[PDB]
């Protein structure tokens, strides 16, 4: 129960943000989510050619499509029970390009996603001169590790909520928490 | 011609004005929101009369309290630039203010508020005494934020070198190769009717702050918030403002080759990423002519290859080329 604003961003807002949103939001974070790919991408039957959507599509409509398509499949993989998860938390996937929306931190789960975040930041013209931490966490893309680092994420930002001064600490903070974690987590600072 | 539009709405603000004095630091800024909403935009004729009422809310012990008025001030400057020398004052005493985080907002609002300002000042004919001293505040406020560099919060520092840049920005000209801006501002816009301050006076203080802000890019312990910060704000002076290219790409070269040892590994990728960028960035800018291959070099460094450094060159006719590298030749 924090003043901050906190945004998980990944590819498709499906797997790996979704999964962080819904452990922020349970522990009483102010948190969004949204991905960086041009359209919404789902695996499918094989390696290549998976289910595409545009963003703004309804993860209700994207739950009928797998369904009518092969309900038994994607039961099984469990698609069917991570799409029932999202449209609890929200009605649709979102792009982090299109939302108008300012946070503190904004978490990247992946270095390709960061620099698409990054990209964007810069590529618009800073107005409020407002900063914002933007920290890359990597998830592999599975649903067993979008669990895990749900809970490393989740982690990172209780440890953050609890500073007095989060911008004089965060760098000490990152450098303990990598530490301890043994990971690497990249941090840049980008403007509203 | 009249209606009831006007009289409707200060009566439901004079309403929530007398409840602030006995309202609670959550309900005065529930009720502030409200007073700027109409009173800066459905019934901006009211702005002038219930300013005072605002502006006291700046004494209050509650933070957010604090910061909702700043949020007002930033406001008033935007649509009604002509109260400016009224509300100026608060915000160089809330510059003052014991709370970082009042101090980060008043930094962030000073952006537009010293920009809003400087155009309103250059754009009198006949500059009363209210513009003089309107004019002292946003001189003293520039003076203030300057100091704040060596401030002991790295929040208060990474807020301080985003204001500095827009300062160099706006006192600097631009030219014909500056990138397309839809609201810039140069020393260019600032007229010779002025006589409030001169043009060489602000150009000279411009490249002063330039140089202090080159100068705290080279040290040796200075944070990666701090460092990240200060190398995209050195970057957007450039490429707005490529008069300053060659001091902008000579400071990079030297951060690549010295990153401070107070920088973790993990820091070290984050700034050289970030570096990376902001060479791309002004490798598309005309004006990086000269430096093409310094910048190319760097980004080598970084690991682009050939042709993703090859496809950021701008086309050139051989004319224009002619032009640049004959001008280049005089300079030497």
């Amino acid at each position: 129960p924090s003043k901050l604003a906190v945004a998980v961003v990944d590819s498709s807002n499906m797997n790996r943000s979704m999964e962080a949103h819904n452990f922020l939001a349970k522990k009483g974070f102010n948190v969004r989510s949204y991905g960086t790919g041009e359209r919404v991408k789902l695996p499918g039957m094989a390696f290549d050619k998976p289910n595409v959507y545009e963003f703004g599509t309804k993860y209700e409509d994207i739950y009928r499509d797998l369904e009518s398509k092969d309900k038994e499949f994607y039961t099984q993989n469990g698609l069917l029970h991570m799409l029932d998860r999202n449209r609890r938390i929200k009605k649709c996937p979102e792009r982090f390009q299109d939302t108008k929306e300012q946070f503190d931190i904004i978490v990247t789960v992946e270095e390709r996603v960061y620099d698409l975040v990054v990209m964007h930041m810069e590529s618009m013209e800073s107005v409020d001169n407002r900063p914002v931490h933007v920290l890359n966490v990597d998830v592999v893309n599975n649903a067993e590790d979008a669990l895990m680092g749900a809970f490393v994420i989740t982690d990172m930002i209780n440890m953050m909520a609890k500073s007095t001064d989060l911008d004089n600490d965060i760098d000490e903070l990152i450098q303990e928490f990598e530490e301890r974690r043994k990971r690497v987590i990249l941090h840049s600072v980008l403007f509203y | 011609m009249t209606d009831e539009k006007t009289a409707t709405a200060r009566a439901k603000v004079v309403d929530w004005c007398n409840e602030l004095v006995i309202a609670s630091p959550s309900t005065k800024c529930e009720l502030l929101a409200k007073v700027q909403e109409t009173v800066l935009g459905s019934c901006a004729e009211l702005a002038e009369e219930f300013l005072e009422s605002v502006l006291s809310l700046a004494h209050d012990s509650n933070m957010e309290v604090r910061k909702q008025v700043v949020a007002f001030v930033e406001q008033v400057c935007k649509v009604k630039v002509e109260l400016l020398p009224h509300v100026i004052n608060v915000v160089s005493m809330l510059l003052r203010d014991n709370s970082a985080q009042v101090i980060k907002r008043v930094i962030q609002a000073c952006g537009s508020i010293y920009k809003n300002g400087l155009q309103y000042l250059c754009s009198l004919m006949e500059p009363g005494d209210s513009a003089e001293q309107a004019w002292n505040i946003l001189s003293l406020i520039k003076a203030q934020i300057l100091d704040m560099i060596d401030n002991e919060n790295d929040g208060i520092r990474t807020n301080a070198i985003k204001f500095l840049e827009g300062v160099v920005v706006l006192q600097s000209f631009a030219d014909e190769d500056s990138l397309k801006r839809d609201g810039d501002f140069s020393l260019a816009d600032v007229p010779d009717h002025c006589t409030l301050f001169r043009r060489e006076k602000l150009q000279e203080e411009g490249n002063n702050i330039l140089d202090i802000l080159l100068q705290f890019h080279g040290t040796t312990h200075i944070s990666s918030v701090n460092l990240i910060a200060c190398t995209s704000s050195l970057c957007t002076i450039a490429k707005m403002r490529p008069i300053f290219m060659g001091a902008v790409v000579e400071a990079f070269k030297q951060l690549n080759a010295n990153l401070p040892p107070t920088l973790t590994d993990s820091q070290v990728s984050s700034v050289r990423k970030s570096l990376k960028m902001q060479l791309q960035t002004l490798l598309k800018n005309r004006g990086a002519f000269e430096f093409a291959s310094t910048i190319r070099g760097m980004l080598v460094d970084l690991g682009s290859s050939t042709n993703e450094i090859q496809k950021l060159i701008p086309k050139m006719d051989k004319q224009e080329m002619a032009r640049r590298q004959k001008r280049i030749l005089e300079n030497a």
